[PDB]
């Protein structure tokens, strides 16, 4: 819904359409975003899917 | 150059058009939207394409029509087709007198007639400018007194320059024959020519 | 991004068939500066007088794609001619590389309901600029055939 | 604007429809999948299209016809029909008084007549809304009293703003043309113009 | 959903199937080897592909059949279609005393009767479980006492879980109308509807 | 398993081939060199195509019919054909005591009857082995007393092992359906399936 | 060398054209213009194609026939042809005391018989210098007393040396086959040659 | 190895040739510059195609049709085929005596009959050496005392040694069964087999 999506490649012809090429992007990634990010204090845990008999 | 009919050569009464097929092409770029919206792109012109087909053709029809067609091929001139259904004389009187303002480049010529025309154009006739050979058809007429409002299908070819005269009567499509390339006619054993078409595109 | 008029985006919006133009004023070689030409040419269905200049409809066919992206690299536009023109085809054979890096200056140019123009654009109030640069090279190509058709393309390129 | 039919032009008794086909097209992203499971998923807007084909066509008629096909052609509006069979007029009254609340989206609607329309419309009959183009199908219909519950095959496009009002009659498909680009009419020596037919479809 | 037949609406004799299509699709990948032995790999379902065909329809009995089918495509439901070459009653009583035991999950079914059934199935009739739509052919039966044999061409799709209950009589396909995307019916000038065809398939 | 036929199925007269095509099918590498001459190199083993086309079935007998072969369809073993315009009993007798001795391989075939049979295998007709399910045909015949040298068109597939007895009547051709992906049945009006075709091949 | 024909060899009646089919063939570099405007280069030659169809051939008039054409296909030569369609004699005289100035390219040509022919040569008869083969078509004469003006259709190949002659009688295309390649002929159970044609194309 | 034809077997009619059709085979590279000229190129051999059609077909005709052509498959053979319109006897007398000088690679014969053979071979006839088996049609002859000069379609696929001998009558066509890799005959209810056509191309 309104994802934010960055151009990359617009190419015009004479027909009138216009091939688009957009770039996604990850989250407060850009110069002008506040990076500051605060939901990285709880570290994922390890894999130990298996238990013994 | 005209293209032989009865009404210039009766006397071969084979050269009369079995049926005639007046193409509308107007090449378009036709684009229909995901939304239900569909949207066309116009830049190529728009020309009148004519198909003619003949019976079978006794020797000298067969011969005349030879002539005409292969002095056609000589010269490179541009083959005239008149057309019986579209002679039909409304407006009657001097076309000369009749003045067009310039500058008109739309789909819509006003001109005034000067009160020197009798009788008005009926909606889906032709209608041709002096200066210019391409054809127009008449898709609405409205007249307040002496100005004529006449609205042509095709989009106006040229820009009037305030000389050109209107043409109603005696319109002639300046046609260049297609199929040109393999034309033939096969002579059958009992005297008779058959198989021959006449593929003609408005070449203005 | 461009923004455009807004009467533009109104006649986009409500008009569905659009009919375009693209307009090409071509520069002429000339054997000293003191002289300088332009060559006019569109693809319209006929002559269109924009800002006074007399683009004729003749000979242009079509045109490429003009594309671009965040990475700067030479950009390139090739248009086609007809050959069967004299006058280009002369010029193309005998003078094909005299024009190399002359400029052109392609206008993409919507012709209202009436001849006139659409202003697009909004700084000249004019057509919006579809591509600006300079020819590199051409090539004709004649093929003909013994039964049917042939053929008969002048291909121009540019960056 | 409007197609000539004979109820707009009852002098021409050759325009009208000799068969019309009323094609239901609803593009999906259909899958089939290995189980046996078909799901389709609906994204693409629905459109009718309309295939008039029209009878033998005597010059001055095909004149008039083509007259106003060129006049769309140039003025480049949409193209409003009237199908006759769905012309049964079996809603009576002013529709003015409907009110349909507001804050309704989806297949059903709920309109209140307030005792002003007489007359049910029964299943496979048309409906559109007054703003929006939009040409619906009843497919089921339950009334209790004045407020009526119709049920349309098409999703409401638009979410009705309480201000739309029902339209049970006279109502017009806004189609554009789509043989536009190689439209011919070919005419015979019996003199009339033979197999002229329309591939219409909805815009919007 | 139930497709309209002259069995539930016999006043629209028109609804009636003038000749349907039972198609066994399957399909496999087919490999023939060069030393003579031909090789077969199954992989995806097997579905019942069920084509109806319909005479000229009378626009109450169109009316009828549109109404229906777009409710179909407005609810998104499921066709119900019943064939009634495959309706002859054999078994008849209680399927609610019959136990079926569980984990059977190949191309065969075995059932204890309990001796509440009377009457045994033909090769080749209409067989269906009742938690599952698929309808499965019997290819062969076997008796031995109460415990009947039944072999069922389509392999399982289900395996049982001890609930379900065997379905001889009043079997009805599951079917999702294909064709469905460009779905129309040209009206001819003499008021009949023509041109109509459903092509279902078994969306189990 | 046993296709179904008037000789195994009597009371079922509408099975029974209306027209049978034994085809040959056998794959070469053919070269057309630039002297004239065609070099051809047989490779891949040779097979007999049979399509069988069947009369107006009425809905007992295309019951049964395609029970069975729906069991085909899930057991997934062989379907055996007997083609009746071969099954003229040309050959009397037990062919248990014939002996053909061991190591023999090409067309060439030798076996001792031993004074048992009592008639002669002219050409055209079919033969069998009975260990090798492969169908040859013979070509040629010449006996010197209880001695039968007989010709094969297919080279013996495998080497005669000294066990090998001949089968001069009752041969059925191992053969599987080509048709399964997609067949389907058409019910007319009349009441009878219209159109049942078989095209089987021979495997290994 | 000669194709057989009644006029060469009477003997045989069924040789003789049953239908020919004379087809233009010159190529030229068409190109559509957007502005309407159609523009064709004339490069590569024009050549006359000459399609042939003869009736039913007995065995005795086939071999001859094809003897002829064998011995065309081995010595490699030319294979003129009469049509004689265009055989009317309408120039008597001997036509040796005939000049042609020098100097001469294009279509029109100036040839002085200094009263010599007898008869006028009308537009679409035949034509063909004595050095170049070459046959082109009179599209339009015109004389003043011994001079005489004739205008071709294609462009004189060869600029006129003074000394070529007029042919105005039998002229003979200088043509080759185009079914050489595959060209087959069916004997009937009534014992005649049926559907013999031949695709001939002029050769420089 | 012959092709059953009703001169060796008359007893059966139905393995007469109701149509043969003699395909002349000489693929050319065959290229046209704009020049107008038409230029070939020959590297590939000449071969003679025949193709033969055949009426229904009772029991024991075909049997002995297919047991012929199993011979043929089987044995790898070449078959012979005789064509009744070539078989005119003019050329009458010992063959032995001729002498052929050596060194003939051209598509000419020159041999000196030595006045042992009366009569004389008429253009468009079949001619055959004696140690090739490549098959010559005659296109011209002329005759200087016992010299003859005979003239070849095919060039002389083999250089005369000297003790070749020519061949006038019962020549026969080395020919080698096409089509053979799926060759198959349908089966009739009425008894008669149907559809059998043999495509035979001269394998020297």
């Amino acid at each position: 819904k309104d994802k934010f999506f960055l151009v990359d490649e617009v190419e015009n012809t004479r027909d009138g359409k216009i091939n688009l090429v957009l770039q996604e992007y990850g989250e407060d990634v850009f110069i002008n975003s506040e990076q500051v990010d605060n939901s990285g204090n709880d570290i994922p845990d390890i894999s130990n899917n298996v238990l013994p008999p | 150059m005209r293209l032989p009919d009865p009404y210039t050569n009766p006397e071969y009464p084979g050269l009369g058009f079995e049926s005639v097929n007046l193409v509308d092409n107007d090449p378009m770029i036709r684009d229909e939207l995901p939304n239900g919206k569909v949207k066309e792109v116009k830049i190529s012109a728009q020309y009148w394409g004519i198909n003619i087909s003949y019976p079978e053709l006794f020797p000298d029809e067969y011969a005349f029509l030879d002539s005409r067609l292969l002095e056609y091929k000589r010269t490179g001139d541009y083959l005239d087709v008149l057309l019986p259904q579209y002679e039909a004389f409304r407006v009657r009187g001097d076309t000369k007198s009749v003045t067009i303002p310039a500058g008109q480049k739309g789909s819509q010529i006003i001109l005034n007639t000067n009160g020197t025309l009798t009788g008005q154009p009926k909606a889906g006739d032709l209608f041709k400018l002096s200066t210019h050979p391409k054809v127009y058809k008449i898709t609405n007429f409205s007249s307040s007194g002496n100005v004529w409002n006449i609205s042509l299908y095709p989009d106006l070819f040229i820009t009037t320059t305030g000389s050109e005269k209107p043409v109603f009567n005696g319109i002639l499509f300046r046609t260049k024959l297609m199929n040109g390339d393999s034309f033939g006619s096969t002579l059958n054993n009992n005297g008779t020519y058959s198989g021959i078409s006449l593929s003609l595109r408005e070449s203005l | 991004m461009k923004k455009i008029l807004d009467s533009a985006k109104n006649y986009l919006n409500t008009h569905d068939k659009l009919k375009t133009a693209c307009l090409i004023a071509l520069e002429l070689p000339s054997s000293s500066g003191s002289a300088a030409t332009y060559i006019y040419l569109t693809d319209y269905f006929r002559d269109v007088t924009y800002n006074g200049i007399l683009y004729r409809s003749g000979k242009v066919k079509s045109i490429s794609s003009h594309k671009q992206n965040r990475q700067l690299s030479i950009g390139s536009l090739s248009f086609t001619i007809t050959g069967t023109a004299e006058d280009e085809v002369l010029k193309l054979v005998q003078n094909g590389v005299s024009f190399l890096d002359r400029g052109i200056t392609i206008h993409q140019a919507i012709i209202n309901e009436e001849g006139n123009i659409l202003p697009v654009d909004p700084d000249t109030d004019g057509p919006l600029l579809f591509f600006r640069g300079r020819i590199t090279g051409g090539g004709i190509k004649d093929n003909v055939n013994t039964s049917g058709i042939g053929t008969s393309v002048i291909t121009w390129n540019c960056s």
